[PDB]
Parts: structure tokens; C-alpha cells; sequence
RNA sequence: UCCUGGCUGUAAAGGAUGCGGGCUAGGUGUCGGGCGAGCUUCGAGCUCGCCCGGUGCCGGAGGGAAGCCGUUAAGCCCGCCGCC
RNA sequence: CGCUAUUAUUGGGCCUAAAGCGUCCGUAGCCGGGCCCGUAAGUCCCUGGCGAAAUCCCACGGCUCAACCGUGGGGCUUGCUGG
């Protein structure tokens, strides 16, 4: 059944993307979908995400601009250390500094570079390009 | 408000529409009788023509080409050629006209205009690789791809056929300025028909 | 030199080449990103002028391949050949023909036919400069039952890849490269189509404007 | 140079693609761009002067 | 357990009948009157390591990260293959 | 071979396609239920359109060694069990 | 050992090539909807006590250079433990 609602998220944004659509409407709703939108849009590969109510959940609606090539949950949700994240973009980027690792640390969801300017660690969520 | 009184355009038959439909299609559409059938709007025709009308009238005459594969639609192409100077081909567009340098009447056009997406198909393809625009009178039945302007209209009709290109004829001789205004074109609508 | 050489003896049959011999188009970056149909080899042969050096024309495989008749078998030659630039433009063709001359023939003017740019930079973690000498990201290319993957790699470390994947990405202007593949890779035509579309996916990567002072990125020619 | 980007979609257009670009029909001071997916999948353009939204 | 044994300090090539590896080494022999390919070898894995410490260092953070960065550097100025005022590139 | 009461536990037992969930164009038939318009011989009747669920034929992107599959995926994701 | 993505966590496959149980219901086990309060076991950061030497990496110095030996700086010790 529904597992994971923050991986339907995702791929629903990669193939609406993927097919060439503005909208997406994202049912149901939480809040670490709403922090990554957040972190998505100060990098700057969304706009303009709101969320609407219906008595059930919250629904989340966000427009695209054509600034994404995949995205995807990270599944496990693997534990990390401030002294182990060139293996992990090694594995999910393409370059050294492309796309942002999301990670969520006892601060907040952040992303990695954040999380290595402050010189923490975290589990590992999710991943952008 | 309009460029013909509504009359007209509903005893050409403008509005008559195929027993199928396609999702692509619902602006265009604006009703569904009891029988069946679908009902086209005709303010939308109005418009996309006069759009069509200031792109065509924006273009180099003698690099334009009019396609009818049909039979009803051949006279009125032949006529469209005759009064903008344009390229009509009537019967089959032999393949290669636009593909292969090396057949006898070989062009390269900048824009073509179509009569039906599906029936040509072949001209339509052969366009899309060599990379030009497309205008294409579409009916209910007909799907949007490969076409980047669309004008609604019943594609089966004579008397539609022959009132569309005419309207089209006279908006692009006025956009290019041959002629002062309209009543100025003293062609009839009854020698675009085919006759019998 | 052979401008007038080239240029004098040819009479355009389509309506680029008709622009190009008039001179309204004068860079080889004016004829790609646009719907243009290129269907005369003497078009690239005016726009790059060192496709035709000898040096410049890799003939990667020969086949020989027989069709049965009553009478008996009918063999006919299959040359794959590639074509380039060494500054980011390259072509790959197929000829076929009863004898060898002519298939070599037909296969390098279906390889200038076929002509692509691509884009360069350095992208990896243990160069991190910025200057061509690379692909500036990760990409993938698949052709058949072959499936390659490029990763740009620091400098000095010269094309670890096939032998074919060596030629073609030498003729693009690339110098530094990993790869990873899968499939029949001893099938040449193959691993050759998944290269030539590998390298082409790099142009359809989404970038920031942030993003071409990182990796020095370079679109066709450089400097 | 500089590289075009579709109007539909915000993507850069690839060399030998089957793309197209012409002028507005309505007003004609934007320039229109159309990359081969949207062209074969009837996705929707829109003029960013005036917003004619054709097909 | 097993211990130590000495190991050696060149390396051979991966195939060794490539045209163009035994032209290159052949100019390379007779241009500098060496007398094997051992030589050779063994200078070209001299480059590879300095090669390798460089592209482990950069990016790295730390405090050791950077005293090896510049003991690199002063020991290829010392050798007489770089510029004083040189960099990890 | 059929009936009564029990054992055996197998088949091309085949959609030769394990089960659940979200997403990625549609078109046209048929079965059941519901809603709305028009006909009527006033019939639990006929026709047209829409929503839900089942079952078929085509088909664009897309996928595949190909044959072919293609919102009843042999496509992209989140899971568990059996097998090579 | 690698070649071998022919043992596949990274990273394979099961219509036709090897490969879906004949089909269902369910025990352990694995996976599990949205908001609020708490705890702080896993997880993260800082620090104290341990993980012999030789072996491994780097620089300097002594045997003609080197191999070797010495001084120092780091790792290894797949981790345990007190706050
Ligand atoms: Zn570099
Ligand atoms: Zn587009
Ligand atoms: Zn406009």
C-alpha cells in the first residue's frame, strides 16, 4: 500500500517534468514535503508552491520551469557523518558540485553543504538535479 | 465583429462537426446534439482566421504551399494559388518533393498550409524534417500534433472549403496592403467551388 | 588555398547550400540549432575545412555480407567511418556498395552528413579546472543491446575506453574520460551509435548560468 | 553565442532536432520557439509579449 | 599471519604487443640511450605517484591534508620540476 | 464414463506474464449500476451524452534482441515472498 | 584474485533464450497513512580513557644515490567505554 509519500512526490514531479507539464498537484501532504519544496526553491529548481486544504490532508501545488533532470528519495534513509559526503555525491551527482544531497540533521532539513558548513551530520532523504 | 455575416458561415456548414471527438479539440468545440454530432464555435474560427491572415500575409508570397489531397478541396487550393501567387498541389505530393533534390520539381518552402492532417500525412512529415511552421483547418476528429497554428473549420465540405480559402485569400491581399479594404475583392465565393 | 578550389566547382542544389555559397552563413555554428536539413557534403566541407585532412577520417569497420540467390551468393561491403572536427564536431556514417572504394566513398559523406557539436569542460572531483579537457558531466548513450556511461576524469588520464570509443572521442576533441558499459560491445556499429549518441546527450542536460564558470563550459569550438 | 530555449518547456534546443521557431501571429515582436516533444505532443505555447496562447 | 616481503618499484603495461605504446617507447629508448624498458617503467611510476598524491589532496580538509600539500610542492621544486611560485594544478 | 461415501494431489493446471500502491496522450466497442436531456405504441421501452467499475480492439510518446507490449505495460518509483 | 554487472548492498535477471509455486487463507518475520505533547534508546556533534611494536603514507637526515636504517607527523587496529 502507501509506504512513502514523499517518493510518489518525487516521481511525479520527474515524469510531469519529464513530459512537459506546469502544474503538479501533490495529494497527499506533509511537512518534510513542504521543507524540501522549500529547499528546492531557495535552490532554485521549482516556483511558487502553495499549500490548499480539503478536510482530509493538506494538497500541495507547485509549478515547474524546467530546471529539473531527475529526483528521487533516498531509500534507506542511510546515517551520515561530516566526513563522508564525497562518497555519497560520488554516488547520486554527476559532478562535484551538481545538485544538492538533502539531508535532515537535528537543525532542520538542510542540504549538504550547509550541513558541512556547520560541521554536522544527519540521515540522508533525498536528492535533486 | 465578424468578417462574414453568421448566416453564411451556417449555410456554408462551418459548424458541423464528425460523430467522434478528441480531447485535444474541446476549446474548439462548443456543443453536442441529440444525434450525435459535435457543433464547432465560430467566434474561434473568426479569430484563428484573422491570426492566419496577418502570419501568411507576413511571409514571401511565391514560398508558400496549399495541400489538398481531397477532391472538394483542389479548386479552391488552385484558386488560393492564383490570387496570392502561392504553390498549390492538388492531387498526391509525390514523395520527395521536399526530401530528394534529384526529382523533377524539387522546393523548399517556409511555410505550408494543409487541408487535412490526416490525409496529408505525407507532406506534413516531410515539412516536419525539413523544419517549418504549419497551419492546418482541423474537425473533431482530427489530433493537434505537428501543427503549430490551428483553424477549426469542416474539413469535408465544399462550400466550407471554398468560404475558408476565400476569407484567407482576402485577409492576406489586405495584411499585405495590395488592396484598400474589403468589397474591394470582387472574386465570388461561387467560383472557388468545385463544379459538377 | 583550396577555397577557391573547393567553392568554385560546386553548384548548391538545396537552399543552405545556396546560403552558404552566396556567404550569408559563414560559421559552422549557424546551421545547427535550427530544423536545417543538410543534404550536401560540400556545405561542412566550406564550414570545416579539416574534416577533409586525411588525418581527420578514422575508418573504424569492414564487413563483408552475402545475400543468397539460385544462381549463388551476392556479397556486398559495409564500411562504418567517422568524420571530425577536433574542436567539438563530429559525424559518424554507414556506406554500403558492391566494392570497397565505394562504400569507403559513401561512408565519409554520410559521416559528413551527420555532423553534431558537443560540449566540454572538466566536472570531475580531482581535476576541478576549468578548461576543456573533458565532458563536464556524466552521461549515457544507448544503441541496441549497448549501454555506455562517461564519466570526465582529470587530466593526464587519457581515454580509458574500446578502441572504437577511443577514435571517436579523439576525433571530438575530448581527452580525459572513465566509461562503464553493458551489452554486446563486439558488435562495433553498436558501441559506436551508443558513443556518437552519449556524447550528444550532453547537450541535453539543464544548466544554471552559475554553472558554465564552474566547469569552463565550451559549446562547439574553444578560445 | 547564445543557445535558444523553447517556449512551452524551459529547455535548450539540441542541434539536429526537429524544432522550429517562427514569429507571433498575433502581435509580432516575440520570436516563438518550439522544441520536437512539444511539436509532437500538442503541449501548449503562449506569446510572452501579449499571451496569445496558440496551440 | 603472513609478513612482510619487498615489493617492487615499476610497473608493466596492461598488453604487450599495442603499436602505438611500442612506437612511443621506442622513440622514447633510443632518444635517451636507456637500456631496458624497466627504466622506463619505473620513471613513469615516479610521475603516476606524484600524480595520484595530487589528486588524493585536492579537496581534502584537514590540517595533514595541507603540510602534504606543500611538502609535495617543495619537493618537486627541490627536484627541479616545477616553479617556486607553483600550484597544486 | 453415471449416483453414494472416501483415497490419490497431478496437466501446454498457459495471459507460458506473482500480489498490493502512486504516476506517465487518447480513440472506439460491449456488460452492470447511477445522473441529465430528448422520443414514445406510455413498455422493467428506444436514442444521445456524462461518472464509477469490469471486459476487448487500435494507437502516439516511451520501452525492448527483436516478434511485440503500450493507463488491463513487458515504462519511471515505494515494498514483501518464490525461483534461475 | 581480477577479467565476470557469470553471485550483482553499490550492481543482474524470470511472455518467447535458464527461471512465477496450480490457486487461495494465514503464523513468525520484513515494510507501513496525517497532526500534537513527552522521553531521549538508535542516529549526530564536542570531549576523557583504551585499541603493543613491526607492517602502510609523507617529509627530513645517515650508509655514493637507492633498496635499508633513524627522527617526527598521520593513518591501521573493521571497535569498546566514561561524560
Ligand atoms: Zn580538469
Ligand atoms: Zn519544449
Ligand atoms: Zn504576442
Amino acid at each position: 500500500t502507501l509506504l512513502d509519500p514523499l517518493a510518489n512526490a518525487l516521481s511525479h514531479i520527474t515524469n510531469s517534468e519529464r513530459v512537459g507539464k506546469k502544474e503538479v498537484y501533490i495529494k497527499p501532504a506533509s511537512k518534510l514535503i513542504g521543507e524540501v519544496l522549500r529547499v528546492m526553491l531557495e535552490n532554485g529548481y521549482i516556483g511558487e508552491f502553495e499549500l490548499i486544504d480539503d478536510g482530509r490532508a493538506g494538497i500541495y501545488r507547485v509549478q515547474l520551469i524546467g530546471k529539473i533532470n531527475k529526483a528521487g528519495a533516498i531509500k534507506p534513509r542511510f546515517p551520515v557523518k561530516a566526513r563522508d559526503y564525497e562518497k555519497w555525491e560520488k554516488r547520486f551527482l554527476p559532478a562535484f558540485e551538481f545538485g544538492i544531497l538533502i539531508v535532515s540533521t537535528s537543525q532542520g532539513v538542510m542540504t549538504h553543504k550547509e550541513a558541512l558548513e556547520k560541521g554536522i551530520g544527519g540521515r540522508l532523504i533525498a536528492y535533486v538535479y | 465583429e465578424y468578417l462574414v455575416p453568421l448566416d453564411q458561415y451556417l449555410a456554408a456548414g462551418v459548424h458541423i462537426g464528425t460523430q467522434q471527438k478528441t480531447k485535444d479539440m474541446k476549446k474548439f468545440i462548443y456543443r453536442v446534439r441529440q444525434d450525435g454530432l459535435y457543433v464547432l464555435d465560430v467566434r474561434k474560427t473568426d479569430e484563428r482566421l484573422r491570426v492566419a491572415g496577418k502570419f501568411l500575409a507576413k511571409f514571401d508570397p511565391e514560398s508558400i504551399l496549399a495541400v489538398s489531397v481531397r477532391l472538394y478541396g483542389q479548386r479552391p487550393v488552385k484558386k488560393f494559388g492564383e490570387v496570392t501567387g502561392a504553390k498549390a498541389i492538388p492531387g498526391r505530393f509525390l514523395p520527395g518533393t521536399m526530401t530528394n533534390p534529384q526529382v523533377k520539381n524539387f522546393i523548399e518552402p517556409d511555410v505550408l498550409i494543409v487541408t487535412d492532417p490526416r490525409a496529408d500525412h505525407q507532406a506534413l512529415k516531410e515539412a516536419v524534417e525539413i523544419g517549418i511552421p504549419i497551419v492546418a483547418l482541423v474537425d473533431t476528429e482530427n489530433f493537434l500534433s505537428y501543427v503549430d497554428i490551428a483553424i477549426p473549420t469542416n474539413n469535408k465540405g465544399r462550400k466550407a472549403l471554398a468560404l475558408i480559402y476565400w476569407i484567407l485569400a482576402r485577409e492576406v491581399l489586405y495584411n499585405r496592403k495590395e488592396i484598400e479594404s474589403r468589397e474591394d475583392f470582387k472574386i465570388p465565393v461561387e467560383d472557388f467551388e468545385m463544379r459538377i | 588555398e583550396i577555397a577557391q578550389r573547393v567553392l568554385e566547382e560546386w553548384e548548391p542544389k538545396t537552399k543552405l547550400g545556396r546560403l552558404v555559397k552566396e556567404g550569408q552563413i559563414t560559421d559552422i555554428h549557424e546551421i545547427f540549432r535550427k530544423g536545417y536539413q543538410i543534404k550536401e557534403p560540400e556545405i561542412v566541407d566550406v564550414l570545416l575545412p579539416e574534416v577533409n585532412l586525411r588525418e581527420n577520417q578514422e575508418v573504424l569497420d569492414i564487413a563483408l555480407t552475402v545475400r543468397m540467390t539460385d544462381s549463388g551468393r551476392r556479397i556486398r561491403f559495409r564500411v562504418l567511418a567517422a568524420v571530425g572536427n577536433r574542436d567539438g564536431y563530429v559525424g559518424l556514417g554507414i556506406g554500403h556498395g558492391r566494392e570497397v572504394g565505394i562504400a569507403i566513398r559513401k561512408a565519409i559523406n554520410y559521416a559528413k552528413m551527420n555532423i553534431i557539436e558537443i560540449k566540454r569542460g572538466c566536472g570531475s572531483w580531482e581535476c576541478r579546472c576549468r578548461r576543456p579537457h573533458s565532458i563536464p558531466f556524466a552521461v549515457e548513450g544507448k544503441e541496441g543491446s549497448v549501454r555506455v556511461k562517461l564519466m570526465p576524469g582529470p587530466r593526464g588520464l587519457g581515454l580509458v575506453i574500446g578502441d572504437v570509443g577511443k577514435k571517436i572521442l579523439t576525433l571530438a576533441g575530448v581527452q580525459d574520460v572513465w566509461s562503464q558499459t553493458l551489452g554486446e560491445t563486439r558488435t562495433t556499429v553498436n558501441f559506436a551509435k551508443a558513443v556518437f549518441n552519449a556524447l550528444y546527450n550532453t547537450n541535453r542536460v539543464a544548466i544554471k548560468p552559475e554553472d558554465i564558470e564552474r566547469y569552463g563550459i565550451v559549446v562547439g569550438r574553444a578560445m | 553565442f547564445e543557445v535558444p530555449v523553447c517556449t512551452s518547456c524551459g529547455k535548450e534546443i539540441t542541434p539536429r532536432e526537429h524544432a522550429t521557431h517562427f514569429v507571433c501571429p498575433n502581435c509580432g515582436e516575440a520570436i516563438i520557439w518550439r522544441c520536437e516533444s512539444c511539436r509532437v505532443l500538442s503541449v501548449p505555447y503562449k506569446c510572452p509579449k501579449c499571451g496569445w496562447e496558440g496551440p | 599471519g603472513d609478513p612482510k616481503r619487498q615489493r617492487k618499484k615499476y610497473e608493466t603495461p596492461s598488453h604487450p604487443w599495442i603499436k602505438e605504446r611500442l612506437d612511443r617507447e621506442r622513440v622514447l629508448k633510443r632518444n635517451y640511450a636507456l637500456k631496458n624498458k624497466k627504466e622506463l617503467w619505473r620513471h613513469e611510476t615516479q610521475l603516476k605517484e606524484f600524480r595520484r598524491r595530487a589528486r588524493r589532496l585536492l579537496a581534502a580538509r584537514g590540517k595533514q591534508a595541507e603540510i602534504e600539500r606543500q611538502q609535495l610542492l617543495q619537493r618537486l621544486y627541490r627536484l627541479g620540476l616545477l616553479p617556486a611560485d607553483a600550484v597544486l594544478d
